[PDB]
């Protein structure tokens, strides 16, 4: 007549390490990492990204010809670009202050695009036919749909002034750009003014350009340049332009309310209709762990990223059948 | 192990157990069979289970987004950027890891203090009037039915009883 | 006869938590967490913050007429702006690298205010009077302290040149502004000339600023706008003012050691004589303890900010009486 | 608990015992009362103030102003210093939490250890001239008086001194 | 002594043993001298090795050049830089710190538990053939020679085969 | 009759801390923590840093005629300065963007030196010769080795059109620079066009110079100034150069390929023929250990700085001979 005291085992091979020995069978554990993601890009705080397709950013907001089938909402948690987003400011230049517009633009909730100069009654003594192979739509001439290329009417570019009061009751995002000829022969030939300048101001913003005429090598077989420039407009404050050349002049702009704390996915992922507390440019993961491998990049409330390919906890005893 | 039972003085596990972590064997005229220590068993999935929870839920983070754009007249605060993200990295990956590697040792001596705890309870309980084996078994010096080997296992075993 | 061998047991409540156990109550514990504060903001190293009370730095710094009454100290080791600190330029345009100089401000030694260029023998050829109702002092149009308007004696201003040179035996911080009417009308009206222009240089600073005449929004019934330019002279150097209209001149300026490691706390408790090593927005709160849950953002030597409402750990045993 | 001893098979504390931490209690012909293990006692506080301060004194931290400011054409360098912040945020949080929860864990471990230490001393120093009751008393085959009871607590006891 | 060995009922260490961490004295007619068990001081050494292995290679190193440099007008992220650095000299420091004084312990715990386990095995296999004598020895009620100290060393000790 | 169990003792004298205990000698330790370096400057990774002898980055790169080397090396890990790096802009002024080109400088593969634009055959209508006092060489008025002083040639500053063609095959770094008169009569006596501007163009870079003319105290006996400017430019591409006056021309440029990641040690600590994979201004250091007090600030693959004077961990017994 015998009692024992022992103890559980099974088949379980589950292994984990310990400070003092490695590979240790066990009888039960728990994984501690988050190690799979479901391959989608998904919804944020219940809403859907915006998705830009053939362009990027600066494409979309200049209206660059490419980005005309795009579907925008009024409202977007996040960001997604794709390797197949290539299109952007198709005019040769520089785009000022563009990561921080990017940025400042990663998340809004009420996003609206309307006409703040409208093409047909705002420039009777000015052409505002101009286009460029440089912006081709389907293989034809064209130009960027919100803004207007503003060139001389007959032999001259009278002086131009403009203003826009904001009473949108929200931050209206205002953009334009500035023509740079290569020689004085095209700047008289465009805009009849050597001596042409723009300028551009609000309650805040106070800025002058004038032309910068000079030989460069040919970009899209273009030795001119475009460059581009933006500002968010206050409820209730006045942006003025002033020129007497050169000027991008806008057509539409965004009223908008901005979000914060989000970004910007590069992704080819699909995006879809479910919803994630974290998104990876892989795929959306599980936020219970606190620990993650998928991606060192994400947006969300997110488990932490760790080099660690394995995090696996011992529940149960070691297992000696 | 720490307090050496399990893959200790107690040699192995049983497969035989299927109910709980730890319990007894039991060998009579009746008959022989498994049966688990409930009480024992029940305290240490609670405890685990407060332990995993405390790793898991202890870590709690606010909406982040980590990615940054930077132009190449940026470099310095690009590589700033990039120092923080890696900084971060290399201690919450060090200290998981080890955070696990020491979690994982104590929880393994957590069970084997257990068993330990366990055998000497019974040691206790049934002092001379049986026969320790070493294996984790305890040999009668008398008769012990079922009635007897469940008084074992409720803890309620009677010494004065037996001068058998 | 017998002895017995046990622990000690007594009437504490003080419960901690353990890893495998919640709410544990145990005989004796110290708490690892500071989670209050005194409601004060007080000296740090000794010293006693800026305070600008309804100015911000750039009022006090230019002296907007309604920063008479605050006070300003040879040192302070921190400052303190409130939620009611309104009157910074009051004459609209920009201030440039405006967070840069609060940040180099953040803490001094040695600070006076000095007149650099005194306005009684300064300008023989020139009219210093210039006020305007955009800077205004008990009901009448006036003008920041620290600087001076020049405008044209009679019907001309003749171009002026002056120089200062720094023998204070430390940095000399010095403000000045240059005004942008809206209209020529205007630039001959006060400065007379319409090819104006302002230059300042050291060695180090090197700039020439030319008028911006161009139509903008009414601020402050202002359609002209007075950017505001800064620079710290290096002792020893000299720094020097050329203009033919335009400039808005330095009256006072600034000799200081600049310190290091501070910053700017937004706040309005008030502030007192009491001695801190450790300032939060809301109180000043002790530096013993390893952690603290007060708020983020500090200045001293702080225990480190934590999402934790308790750290409490066993001294004592498990208490069961 | 991990030794056994505190709500082990000892199973409760005694609130007479206002002197320290780990003690005796003895009865004999000239009364009874709690006395206090004074070596004991003063290891396991020198041990834990030893805890205590490493915990709060290996914080070095330097003057720091941790706010920061940044106009509206700095978006991105004031979500990296936020990012900085929040995720210095986490990690003090995490650590923070998980070691205390462990290392109450080790303290309650060693309150126990140390019970189980001063049971085990007496008892072989004590041997077959007593009797294990349980519940951490010894029950003496002689007469021991208040002189012999302290040679008890004091580790001093004389073993062949009595055979009854 | 967490469990009551090392400083603990056996009082001091060997320097004449020099051949391994856990070892046996023995002495009988033949003579006397020290030998240590292998297997012990074989799988201690496994397990430091492998708990300094860990805290060593679990760290992460990439290629960095942690400078910065800044101009007069960027103070703030130079200093935000300076706060990124300075922030993870705290961390580092505190949890290296902390991690080398709590291991430090738990090893010499864990010395202190090998020490016992291996008496309590050898223990277990004398039974009633010897008397404990404390500071960890064993006192034979037989004679036993060096080849019978070697199967006790061995832990092959024969009980049956000794009597008296 | 007797056999006993013990543990091991020795003569050691390490000690280690314990959370419980301090000063606790053991048998057996081992150390965490590297608090030793060789007080050289070291290989990293197998290749020498570059050494600029007495000048520092921006002489070295614009030739200031102190700088006279062997050569530039060819490739380099880290670059090392020196308390004898004195030789800079030896004509006074701003080098833009000069803390951003020494961290992409930081670390190359391969540099070489060659002349853009050969000083013999390329302004036929220019003066080349211009020198000053404040660049001398042997006690006689020189110049930049790296760039050209072009003026005015007999009465007339003809417009400059010049461009290079990167067949590199890799990045050309090209340094060029404006001139800044203190006077609008100096301006035309050296350019002779007071409306003269300088643009330099690329595929990418695009941007317009304007001498800015003020009264400035004297640097090095000159109230002239110097600004210094340059652009990596991809192979493949082109750079142009148009000019009215006050430009200083490239005429050697530098070929290259940039590694990444590096940076710049400041130490007067000799150069050695040692490697090393952690370099610090000290000395180098060994990188296996987790952690060294040395220096906070380092190159290469580094144990973890920390203000620990020691970390030592315990590996044997506590130690009772
Ligand atoms: C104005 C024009 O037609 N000029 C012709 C020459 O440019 C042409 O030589 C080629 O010209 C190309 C540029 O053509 C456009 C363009 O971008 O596609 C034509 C656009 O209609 C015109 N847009 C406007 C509003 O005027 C546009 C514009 O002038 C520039 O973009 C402004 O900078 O120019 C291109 O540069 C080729 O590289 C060039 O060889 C010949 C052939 O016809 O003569 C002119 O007719
Ligand atoms: C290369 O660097 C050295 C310094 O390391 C320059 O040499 C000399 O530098 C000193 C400044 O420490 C100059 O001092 C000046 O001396 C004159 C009188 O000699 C005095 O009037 C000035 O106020 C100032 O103290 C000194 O001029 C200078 N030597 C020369 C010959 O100019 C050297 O100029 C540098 N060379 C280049 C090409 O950068
Ligand atoms: C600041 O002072 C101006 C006059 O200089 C006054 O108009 C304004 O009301 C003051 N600030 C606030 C918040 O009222
Ligand atoms: C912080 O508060 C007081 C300062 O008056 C100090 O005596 C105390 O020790 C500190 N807190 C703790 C828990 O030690
Ligand atoms: C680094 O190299 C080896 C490996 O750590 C070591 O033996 C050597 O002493 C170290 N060098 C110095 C200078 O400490």
């Amino acid at each position: 007549d015998t009692i024992c005291i022992g103890y559980h085992a099974n088949n379980s091979t589950d292994t984990v390490d310990t400070v003092l020995e490695k590979n240790v069978t066990v009888t039960h554990s728990v994984n501690l990492l988050e190690d799979s993601h479901n391959g989608k890009l998904c919804k944020l705080k219940g809403i859907a990204p915006l998705q830009l397709g053939k362009c990027n950013i600066a494409g979309w907001l200049l209206g660059n010809p490419e980005c005309d089938l795009l579907l925008t909402a009024s409202s977007w948690s996040y960001i997604v670009e794709t390797s197949n987003s290539e299109n952007g400011t198709c005019y040769p230049g520089d785009f000022i202050d563009y990561e921080e517009l990017r940025e400042q633009l990663s998340s809004v909730s009420s996003f609206e695009k309307f006409e703040i100069f409208p093409k047909t009654s705002s420039w009777p003594n000015h052409e505002t036919t101009g286009v460029t192979a440089a912006c081709s739509y389907a293989g034809a001439s064209s130009f960027y749909r919100n803004l207007l290329w503003l060139t001389k009417k007959g032999s001259s570019y009278p002086k131009l002034s403009k203003s826009y009061v904001n009473n949108k009751g929200k931050e209206v995002l205002v953009l334009w750009g500035v023509h740079h000829p290569p020689t004085g022969t095209e700047q008289q030939s465009l805009y009849q003014n050597a001596d042409a300048y723009v300028s551009v101001g609000s309650s805040k913003y106070n800025r002058r350009f004038t032309p910068e005429i000079a030989a460069r090598p040919k970009v899209r077989g273009l030795a001119s340049r475009m460059n581009y420039y933006w500002t968010l407009l206050e409820p209730g404050d006045t942006i003025t332009f002033e020129a007497t050349g050169n000027l991008i002049a806008p057509w539409y702009a965004f009223a908008l309310n901005r979000g914060s704390g989000s970004g910007i996915i590069t992704s080819d992922a699909p995006v879809h209709d479910c919803n994630t507390k974290c998104q990876t440019p892989h795929g959306a993961i599980n936020s219970s762990l606190p620990f993650q491998n998928i991606h060192p990049v994400t947006i969300g409330e997110c488990p932490k990223y760790v080099r660690s390919t394995k995090l696996r906890m011992a529940t149960g005893l070691r297992n000696i059948p | 192990g720490l307090f050496g039972a399990i893959a200790g003085f107690i040699e192995g596990g049983w497969t035989g157990m299927i109910d709980g972590w730890y319990g007894y064997h039991h060998q009579n005229e009746q008959g022989s069979g498994y049966a688990a220590d409930q009480k024992s068993t029940q305290n240490a999935i609670d405890g685990i289970t407060n332990k995993v929870n405390s790793v898991i839920e202890k870590m709690n983070t606010q909406f982040t987004a980590v990615g940054k754009e930077f132009n190449n007249l940026e470099r310095r605060i690009e590589n700033l950027n990039k120092k923080v993200d890696d900084g971060f990295l290399d201690i919450w990956t060090y200290n998981a890891e080890l955070l696990v590697l020491l979690e994982n040792e104590r929880t393994l001596d957590f069970h084997d203090s257990n068993v330990r705890n366990l055998y000497e309870k019974v040691k206790s309980q049934l002092k001379n009037n049986a026969k320790e084996i070493g294996n984790g078994c305890f040999e009668f010096y008398h008769k012990c039915d079922d009635a007897c080997m469940e008084s074992v296992r409720n803890g309620t075993y009677d010494y004065p009883k037996y001068s058998e």
